């Protein structure tokens, strides 16, 4: 089998429908017989139990840790994983058509692919698919900085300011095992985007994808984006 | 609206040396062609009716040189204005003696006296006059680049130029050079300013052809630090809410642009002038009507002159230019060479990547390589040549004398390496 | 609704017509005279040039008029020969010119008809006769007498009071000869940039404006307007453009002089051409 | 209505038959684009419009603002001129510079903080220089302004060494501190009896676009008076004049001699117009001779003024080892005037003439600084040398001119 | 006088720039207006004089551009006009009137070319017919887009790869309805084996025959050749040329290579050798019809024509 999905859920129903039931729906859709969810212990070590009463065909809800990370989460079920990663998470809810981050997956043989919809200024090359840079103000004492081979090899990088992380992400083996390896990692979404991305400007090496879709977009832990998402609910969940 | 035109031929920087000690660096020829000719060439099929030429050093020989040309001849339909002064010393003193002088109206080009190009603007000039009565004067500068790939020879190290701009509007948002940098810095107000849409470039070769607003000359008036053009884009694009002027680009993927500033970009931009890269500017049409330089074309374009007298077992591979009355001796092997008038070229002779001017004479037996030699020279026999290897203004090298690498001879002693004789021996 | 352009139905020996090419023949090009109403004549294939024609579509141009004179007329018969051989270019620009004054007096007459609704065509031409052909016979000129007499009832309108036609159809022919041939307008701009740096430098300005505005004739004020600092429009806005940039010309020496009398440039940023 | 006339032989400074211009009163401090707020909170928002153009000169130029504080149906005695230019280095260099320029500075303090731009306020109306301290801070809790006032009276203290006496912690605030100013700042002594001399500040076309033929007005410039009264029918005299290179060689300047036809201050002024504040001359001018702060930088004399036109003037180098009262937190190198090095551009800012040069040579004691457009203040007056630090030009140093080439066309 | 020296020069530097007008009769109508200008803006006792004077101004706009070829052969069928009306008068006053006249007829003739060559073209077309051409011409395309009025046939309009100018062609006449196919220029052979005719222009017609015309069509005529399918070449009287193949190699015309290889290949464009000829060669052998507006003649007849409106004096210019 070519993918396992995660979801991920770090601090959560709390909306006209359960927010675990969009992203299983949408996995259980399009393949992905068995899903692996992981369970959420920080806020409340109890939502498994209302993870394991939905109507799907096959749930894997593992018990976790309190104070842990998305790169813990993945060392956890290091030993349980055979394939390549498909990362998710619980507040997540897309009109996006999966395929599209798939096949630049397949298609390239990418080392991570992933998928934004319009802080983290991005730098993407000029075929709009591969992603060469992305940073924030966050760990950046200096103002912007941008490494010479990149602009010698890719002499037009378009950038981007609006785009915000849907969470999902396409990881393969190697990586996973590169992130075991490494345990100094705790949040993946600032660890694997970064490391992989200073490493990919090295010939032999790694590719890194993105999709920018234009038909939707995710939601947020916060009150911030949780006033769309019923409004989104109420005029995409009809078709699916 | 008429059509102006400013041209620097003077530029002011101690790099042509010291070649530029015996002849300005605009007159130098590319192709028996001085560039001042190919630039008032470029402007008069752009569709300028008025240039307004500056020469600050070695004036009168430019004054001379030009007044027996095309564009000075009362048929001309584009006239000059021929305005010299022993004051200015750089190009921000131009625009100021411009704006002082109040020659142009508005929408005038700026140029510098050694600039290679044939493309026709008037689409970035379209574009530049909608922005101007739309946004009410306040878009002032429309600099103008070429699409080309970091890795060609024509740009350098020393002027490899990386900018950050909208590829919505295509305003000019940040300007920098390569000279010895790493990693390159830019600034974060760009994508707050902008959140539309951002991208760098560097793709992009400078033409240094940026067309202009009367207030270019009007903020060099103002602001007396701003000596030449990237000075001032580089004061214009950190001052923003005083004295906005938005810089805006165009970019040009079908036609040729460029300058020179070294020996590389001369040798770059002649080897792109020979392999017709700037058509319809190629030596064999005569743009400059002189029957001194006429040439035809044969195939792989060589191009010969009249009266050559070429001899037995001379072969002419590629990128071959011969001028007006330089005799060819037996078995030479000449490429990717153009070689002046009246030259004399001796037996069993290896010419590659060289740039022979006129009146020179080379004897048997000597092998040169990617080099330069100016007027009037001389070369003795059982000599060869490595590459970078300046000649300058009649140097004669002796026999049993083969130069470095870097080699710069010429009659000046502190100003090139070495000044030669008879003897190469001091 | 058609009519003849002449009280004439048929042209004269040597006369050169105006023609259209409708078809290409053996024995020549049949053609149409636009001022005869639509009569059939024929252009000879030996008459269509002074070289050996291989062939007649070679010149013959089916759908473009052409100057062609006259050399036979059979009214009996109804053979019209005619000629391009003949024809001299100084003539084939008066023919054109004859039959663009005659086709505009045509187009005014019926105007005028189509005004008074008279669908008939005997009633037309009797409208023709009383118009046209009346000044064309009295000026013994065919085209040119009638438009001279409409340009001249354009603006004097006597000449249309001697028309005994109707009440009403009288002046509905001044009101369509004043809407098609009185189209008197022109307005001849011209750029001059007048200064003096010296002393009284304004006032040596508003001299010359003074001097150059003092310098307009009647019915042609030379309004002089800043459009810059350094540079002024003069304009004028009357009818006879030939005169009225020899007017502006004046009016731009004078100028000239009163600046350099003053010690001042006077340089002329454009010359006087009509807008 | 005013009441002026052109009658008068020996007019004072607070002469009340003016009320146009009688006192300039300087203001320096920690703005950040909010001393215009205050001048016009002070004397009026559109009070200020004679004639309006595009915004050339923004950091270089001063902006004069007039207000008749009045007393008592108000009667008006004296009128201050309310100089707030944009950048304090910039008024720091036109008041240090000779005499008779900032009268009477103002230090608009701020309650929130004691920041290093007011630091640096203090530092340059103390290398200006009667101080003019306000709390500018309005609509605070008690005991926070009065914990910042008073440590706006300690920094004070340590100003009080220096020049440090004022105190003045919405409209009834202003309305104390023109009271204040009324009755503190004395009346400055000016030199009325000498010869007429406009320095142009900004130029500016009352012809508008498409105008008459006969109702033409040329040459509407604008400046300050130095010393003396200027009087509408004299022929003003611009000492720079046309400058023109049109010979190939050293640029000539010929001087324009233009009979000044009338004295149009912001509001409808006189025939006489005295020195203090933002006088606006209509002279018999040809309009491209004085476009859009064109004549800017010439001195309008009236009588023959002796300075002529030098294009490389010979002073005395004194610059300063540090910024004057800039020093961020890091400091790393940054206060730090650097030697005047060949060819390097300097705004010298001699009194309101503020003109480029070149440093061609310098000996250890004195740079000859080639000027790019032609000056004429004096021969021995106090020229300041600035320099462009950051995006902004400060003051280096200070000097004595020593020599110059002097050049005289007609 | 020296408003006539204006428009010379203006002319020059035109045909030296680019391609000023576009299309070829605009320009043959500028030619003989100038030359109707120069005729009548001098002075001259004798025809000889003239004749020396058009042949240094002939050799003049030839050497503005020694690859269009119309300018030449306008000037030389002048030359030919005059030299025959001074040999009818000669077995004096009256030539100058003459030669307006016969420039007046030469542009009676050159305006309707190509509705005449319209008017034989249904000569050569039937219904449900495979055609080929290459480049673009208004001459081939308003002769197939006014045969497709009451024929149904199909036209495969082939793009050349310097400057892919078909695809006007393609969308002109797919506008006509004529069931337009679009393809390169290296599928020739690989459609020659269903093409029935091959009716293309050219830019030159020579003297013995042969023919320079858009590049890219030698192969296709050698195709044609090896398929025997006729050629058919849609060509005025004006792109008549007495210029032979071999003389001083000045045949093709090159242009920037920056449309075969572009600017941004990187490094590699310093040790590489790029030419683009935007013109081709066919000889007589390849072609088997070609049809002017006065009918349709043979690649063995071009001498007849030459002789008819060229003179062997005047081949030097």
């Amino acid at each position: 089998m070519e993918f396992q999905a995660v979801v991920m859920a770090v601090g959560l129903p709390v909306g006209n429908k359960p927010l675990i039931w969009y992203p299983l729906n949408l996995l259980e859709r399009v393949g992905f017989e068995e899903v692996i969810v992981v369970t959420t212990r920080d806020v409340q070590k109890a939502l498994c139990a209302e993870f394991k009463m939905k109507m799907k065909p096959d749930i894997v809800c593992i018990p976790d840790d309190a104070d842990m990370g998305t790169a813990d989460s993945l060392r956890y079920i290091y030993p349980k994983l055979k394939t390549d990663v498909l990362v998710l998470s619980c507040d997540l809810i897309t009109d996006v058509a999966l395929h599209e981050v798939v096949d630049l997956f397949r298609a390239y043989d990418a080392s991570l692919a992933m998928l934004m919809r319009k802080r983290d200024f991005i730098g993407v090359d000029s075929t709009g698919k591969r992603l060469l840079f992305m940073a924030n103000e966050a760990d950046l004492d200096e103002e912007l900085v941008i490494k010479g081979s990149i602009l010698q090899k890719h002499p037009r990088i378009r950038f981007h300011t609006g785009l915000v992380d849907a969470h999902l992400y396409c990881l393969k083996k190697y990586i996973v095992d590169f992130l075991m390896e490494n345990g100094s990692i705790t949040s993946i979404r600032s660890e694997l985007i970064p490391y992989l991305v200073r490493k990919q400007f090295s010939l032999k090496s790694l590719d890194i994808y993105s999709f920018i879709k234009e038909a939707n977009t995710l939601n947020l832990a916060p009150y911030d984006a949780c006033w769309n998402a019923c409004r989104g609910d109420r005029w995409e969940d009809l078709s699916r | 609206p008429p059509l102006q035109a400013v041209l620097v031929a003077d530029s002011f920087d101690r790099r042509f040396f010291p070649i530029s000690k015996d002849q300005p660096r605009v007159l130098l020829p590319l192709a028996n062609v001085a560039l001042i000719d190919y630039t008032l060439e470029f402007l008069t099929a752009t569709g300028v009716q008025e240039t307004f030429v500056f020469c600050c050093w070695k004036a009168a020989q430019i004054k001379e040189h030009l007044l027996k040309s095309k564009w000075c001849r009362p048929t001309s339909l584009n006239v000059v204005r021929i305005i010299t002064s022993e004051l200015y010393r750089s190009l921000g003193d131009v625009l100021r003696d411009v704006d002082a002088k109040a020659l142009v109206r508005s929408d005038f080009l700026l140029v510098y006296g050694d600039v290679i190009s044939n493309i026709n603007i008037t689409r970035a000039l379209e574009e530049h006059r909608l922005r101007r009565k739309l946004e009410k004067n306040v878009s002032v500068m429309t600099m103008i680049f070429k699409e080309s790939s970091p890795s060609h020879p024509t740009r350098c190290h020393e002027d490899n130029v990386v900018v950050a701009v909208d590829s919505t509007t295509n305003r000019v948002l940040h300007f920098q050079k390569t000279q010895g940098l790493r990693r390159f810095a830019f600034p974060l107000s760009l994508f707050q300013g902008s959140s539309d849409g951002v991208e760098v470039r560097y793709d992009l070769l400078d033409c240094h052809i940026s067309i202009c607003s009367p207030q270019v000359a009007q903020l060099f008036t103002d602001n007396f630090d701003y000596q030449t053009r990237d000075d001032f884009v580089r004061g214009l694009l950190v001052n923003e809410e005083i004295l906005g002027n938005q810089i805006h680009m165009h970019v040009t993927a079908k036609e040729y642009g460029a300058r020179v500033s070294n020996l590389h970009m001369y040798s770059a931009v002649c080897a792109d002038v020979i392999r017709r890269w700037v058509y319809p500017l190629t030596p064999e049409a005569n743009f400059t009507d002189s029957t001194t330089q006429s040439c035809t074309h044969s195939r792989h374009n060589i191009y010969r002159g009249p009266e050559v007298s070429l001899g037995h077992g001379s072969i002419l591979e590629e990128n071959v230019l011969l001028g007006s009355g330089t005799v060819i001796g037996s078995n030479c092997f000449i490429t990717n060479s153009v070689i002046g008038p009246g030259c004399h070229i001796g037996d069993n002779v290896v010419l590659d990547q060289t740039y022979l001017w006129q009146g020179v004479r080379v004897a048997a037996g000597a092998q040169i390589h990617q080099s330069l030699l100016c007027d009037n020279a001389e070369v003795k026999e059982r000599v060869t040549l490595k590459p970078r290897s300046v000649l300058t203004s009649q140097v004669v090298v002796g026999p049993n004398i083969t130069l470095p690498e870097g080699s710069v001879i010429s009659l000046h002693p502190p100003d090139a390496e070495e000044d030669e004789d008879d003897g190469e021996f001091s | 609704l058609s009519c003849r352009f002449y009280q004439h139905k048929f042209p004269e020996v040597e006369d050169v017509v105006m023609v259209n090419v409708r078809s290409i023949a053996e024995m020549g090009a049949y053609v149409s005279l636009l001022e005869y109403n639509n009569i059939e004549g024929m252009i000879l294939l030996s008459e269509l040039s002074r070289r050996r024609i291989r062939s007649i579509n070679k010149l013959i141009r089916i759908g473009r008029n052409e100057c062609v004179v006259v050399i036979r007329v059979d009214k009996e018969k109804g053979y019209i020969d005619l000629s391009k051989r003949r024809v001299s270019p100084e003539e084939a620009i008066k023919c054109e010119d004859k039959f663009t004054k005659s086709k505009t007096v045509y187009s005014i007459l019926r105007h005028v008809a189509e005004v008074l609704e008279y669908t008939k065509d005997e009633q037309l031409e009797s409208l023709f006769q009383r118009t046209a052909w009346v000044f064309d016979d009295k000026y013994k000129r065919p085209g040119y007498g009638a438009y001279d007499a409409f340009k001249h009832a354009v603006s004097d309108p006597s000449i249309l009071d001697s028309l005994d036609l109707n009440e009403d159809e009288r002046e509905v022919l001044i009101n369509n000869i004043n809407r098609r041939l009185t189209p008197q307008a022109v307005k001849i701009r011209a750029d001059i940039e007048v200064a003096c740096y010296g002393y009284e430098g304004i006032d040596a300005v508003k001299e010359a404006l003074r001097a150059g505005l003092n310098c307009s004739t009647e019915n042609m004020p030379i309004k002089i307007n800043l459009i810059a600092p350094p540079r002024y429009v003069m304009t004028t806005t009357t009818l006879e453009r030939t005169e009225g940039l020899s007017v502006l010309s004046q009016a731009m020496a004078v100028i000239k002089e009163k600046i350099e009398e003053k010690r001042g440039v006077f340089n002329v940023q454009m010359e006087p051409k009509v807008v | 209505l005013t009441t002026l006339d052109v009658t008068k032989l020996t007019p004072l400074s607070h002469e009340v038959i003016s009320r146009q211009a009688t006192i300039n009163i300087g203001t320096i401090g920690h703005v950040a684009h909010g001393k215009s707020t205050v001048v016009k909170a002070i004397s009026g928002v559109h009070t200020v419009r004679f004639k309006n153009e595009l915004e050339r000169n923004i950091t270089i130029k001063l902006g004069y603002a007039n207000a008749k504080i009045y007393k008592l149906n108000f009667k008006l005695v004296r009128h201050v001129s309310f100089v707030d230019c944009p950048g304090h280095d910039i008024l720091m260099a036109t008041m240090l510079n000779g005499a008779a320029v900032m009268d009477a500075a103002l230090l608009l303090i701020a309650g929130n903080e004691s920041c290093p731009q007011p630091q640096t306020s203090e530092h340059l109306a103390a290398i200006e220089i009667h101080i003019l301290i306000l709390q500018n801070k309005i609509d605070l809790v008690k005991e926070s302004q009065a914990k910042e006032q008073y440590e706006q009276i300690l920094a004070f203290v340590q100003g009080t060494v220096a020049e440090g006496a004022p105190i003045i912690p919405l409209k009834y605030n202003i309305e104390v501190v023109c009271e204040y100013i009324v009755k503190k700042i004395p009346v400055p002594p000016r030199d009325f009896t000498s010869e007429p001399r406009l320095i142009v500040i900004r130029s500016f076309d009352v012809n508008k676009p498409g105008c008459e033929v006969d109702d033409l007005k040329g040459g509407v410039a604008g400046g300050s008076i130095l010393k003396g009264v200027l009087k509408v029918g004299q022929e003003i005299e611009v000492r720079p004049g046309i400058v023109s290179k049109d010979s190939e060689g050293k640029l000539m300047c010929k001087p324009i001699f233009s009979k000044i036809v009338s004295l149009f201050a912001e509001h409808n002024d006189l025939q006489y117009a005295a020195p203090g504040g933002l006088i606006g001359v209509g002279t018999k001018i040809d309009p491209t001779l004085c476009r859009a702060d064109r004549m800017v930088g010439q001195v309008l004399g009236a009588v023959g003024a002796l300075p002529e036109i030098f294009t490389e003037l010979e002073i005395s180098y004194f610059l300063l080892r540090r910024l004057l009262g800039v020093r961020t937190e890091g400091d790393k190198k940054a206060a730090k005037v650097q030697k005047l090095s060949k060819n390097e551009v300097l705004m010298v800012n001699i009194g309101s003439l503020s003109t480029g040069g070149r440093v061609s040579a310098v000996k250890a004691d004195l740079g000859k600084i080639v000027l790019t457009n032609p000056v004429c203040t004096e021969v021995g007056e106090k020229i300041a040398l600035s320099r462009r630090v950051e995006k902004h030009w400060r003051l280096i140093g200070w000097g004595q001119i020593r020599r110059g080439v002097t050049i005289k066309p007609t | 006088g020296s408003e006539l020296s204006e428009r010379i020069e203006s002319f020059v530097e035109t045909l030296k720039r680019g391609g000023g007008p576009r299309s070829s009769e605009e320009m043959a109508r500028e030619t003989l207006g100038l030359l109707r200008q120069i005729i009548t803006d001098h002075r001259w006792s004798n025809a000889g004089e003239l004749m020396e004077l058009i042949r240094r101004e002939g050799r003049r706009m030839t050497a503005a551009q020694p690859s269009e070829t119309t300018v030449g052969n306008m000037v030389r069928r002048v030359l030919k006009i005059i030299r025959e009306e001074y040999g009818r008068l000669h077995g004096y006053a009256q030539l100058q009137s003459n030669i307006i006249e016969a420039i007046n007829e030469l542009l009676v003739e050159l305006e309707g070319t190509m509705e005449n060559i319209a008017a034989q073209a249904l000569e050569h077309i039937h219904s449900n017919e495979v055609i080929m051409t290459i480049g673009f011409s208004r001459t081939v395309e308003a002769f197939l887009k006014e045969a497709a009025r009451k024929r149904k046939f199909h036209v495969i309009v082939a793009e050349c790869a310097p400057f892919c100018q078909g695809h006007e062609m393609a969308v002109n006449l797919s506008k006509a309805g004529i069931e337009t196919t679009v393809m390169t220029d290296a599928a020739i052979f690989a459609v020659m084996s269903r093409v029935n005719k091959v009716i293309i222009g050219t830019k030159t017609i020579l003297a013995n025959g042969a023919l320079r015309a858009v590049t890219g069509t030698h192969t296709l005529a050698l195709a044609a050749k090896h398929h025997s399918t006729p050629l058919i070449v849609c060509a005025p009287m004006f792109k008549l040329s007495p210029q032979f193949p071999n003389e001083e190699d000045s045949f093709h015309k090159f242009v920037a290579p920056e449309e075969v290889l572009p600017f941004t290949e990187g490094d590699i464009l310093e040790k590489v050798s790029v030419h683009c000829p935007v013109f081709d060669y066919v000889p007589p052998e390849l072609i088997t019809l070609f049809i002017s507006n006065i009918g349709g003649n043979a690649p063995s007849y071009i001498y007849r024509l030459m002789s008819e409106l060229y003179h062997p004096d005047d081949h030097v210019l």
